[PDB]
């Protein structure tokens, strides 16, 4: 049942949820920007997967619970509906984390002006992952940015593995120019349709 | 037409842009519309007074405004519990009025889809009974033809022949439309189920999201 989890080697795992969130965020959906398949990008240390203790960041899931993830036919919601709906014991997947983990990086920037900034971010050892993302302020990050999509920097400060208070403020702070720096998973595609 | 019909399938999604669900699809968005008028004011409210007060208070970040931003990061929490809990009631809220009309409108709208392909089957068979009338046409045409009331037992003869290859052809494509029509059938058979398990695991969705919030959103914070 349950493995050890290597890093490239698809293990399959058996997780006990028993009707519990998993309190996860996954990027994935042929209306999303990770294409390639499912990545946990943020872990929720009340959810069930921290409840594991077995999945870091970057780890792509590839079947949960006898259901191939294939991120091509199915809308990012579908995708996301896959963590967010109940289960009564322990759910087989198989995730296949990498060593280096497949991942692009890229930036972003913009100038702040007051409008607030309309994201939600969880602080991660990795960054600050976004939680949710409001349309209609500041287009921008409506075409770059994405729930899923974790900040690595702000203000040329980095927030990996940073305390809540710190991130709350400089981030609060604005008044100015920004930049930020971006993570997305564009890991390798091992599934079909 | 000369290919076969090719339907397009009956999703949850097609129906909202249906001509049928319009009178009740525009009401429910407009209910959304003026709620989420209603939520996106407070939080504009709620985040001028965080945003005003944490001007106020360096890099030190070990003082005791560490219980006061966490009081905003709790505050901020609990109202948005509260919108989402609207919003989500009402969803649900419209989908019990809806959900009723929306079968019916899918059982229409397959129902058009049935006489289509009953309409495109019976040209098909006029297109058949035209090929198999020209056919005996020609078998006529043809007697006057050749020569051999003493060389009318050919043409008798093929008469007995063609009828055998026009009842054969007759019951073949009988059966072909037949599986057509059972084929899309059952097509409407699994549309109609995946119908019913979308809004199912929709509403679940929004049961473990609701219910995931509350130990989640105290990790989340709003910039």
């Amino acid at each position: 049942a349950t493995a050890e989890i290597k890093p490239n080697k698809k293990i399959l795992i058996e997780l006990k949820v028993e009707k519990k969130p998993m309190g996860v965020i996954v990027c994935g959906g042929k209306n999303n920007h990770v294409t390639t398949g499912c990545v946990i990008t943020h872990v929720y240390p009340e959810g069930q997967v921290a409840a594991d203790k077995r999945l870091k960041i970057f780890d792509h899931i590839c079947d949960i619970n006898g259901t191939p993830i294939h991120v091509g036919s199915m809308t990012t919601l579908k995708v996301h509906q896959l963590f967010h709906t109940t289960y009564e014991k322990a759910v087989t997947l198989t995730v296949f984390r990498a060593d280096p983990p497949e991942l692009e990086k890229f930036n972003v920037d913009l100038m702040k002006k007051a409008k607030e900034l309309g994201l939600s971010l969880s602080p991660n050892e990795i960054g600050c992952t976004i939680a949710d993302l409001i349309q209609g302020q500041y287009p921008e990050i409506d075409s770059k940015l994405q729930r899923g999509d974790i900040i690595t920097k702000f203000n040329g400060d980095a927030l990996e593995g940073l305390p809540f208070q710190v991130c709350y403020a400089l981030f609060k702070g604005a008044n100015g120019k920004v930049s930020m720096e971006v993570t997305r998973p564009k890991p390798t595609l091992r599934t079909e349709a | 037409a000369e290919p076969p019909l090719v339907f397009e399938p009956v999703t949850l999604e097609s129906l909202r842009q249906e001509a049928g669900f319009q009178a009740v699809g525009a009401a429910q968005i407009a209910e959304l519309d003026t709620l989420r008028a209603a939520h996106a004011a407070e939080r504009t409210s709620v985040q001028k007074t965080q945003n005003a007060a944490i001007d106020k208070l360096d890099i030190r970040n070990d003082a005791n405004i560490k219980n006061s931003i966490n009081d905003q990061t709790k505050q901020w929490t609990d109202m948005i519990a509260r919108h989402r809990k609207e919003e989500w009631d009402m969803l649900r809220q419209h989908v019990q009025d809806s959900q009723d009309a929306m079968k019916a409108l899918m059982l229409t709208v397959q129902a058009a889809q049935i006489k289509q392909l009953e309409d495109r089957h019976a040209r098909d068979i006029k297109d058949l009974n035209a090929k198999q009338a020209k056919m005996s046409a020609d078998t006529a045409k043809e007697v006057q033809n050749d020569k051999t009331n003493e060389k009318d037992r050919r043409l008798r003869e093929k008469r007995q022949n063609n009828v055998k290859r026009f009842m054969e052809e007759k019951k073949q494509i009988g059966v072909k439309q037949g599986r057509a029509m059972e084929k899309l059938k059952l097509a409407h058979s699994k549309q109609i189920e995946e119908f019913s398990t979308d809004v199912q695991k929709l509403m679940d969705m929004y049961k473990i999201e609701e219910e995931a919030y509350k130990t989640q959103g105290k990790t989340e914070f709003y910039a």
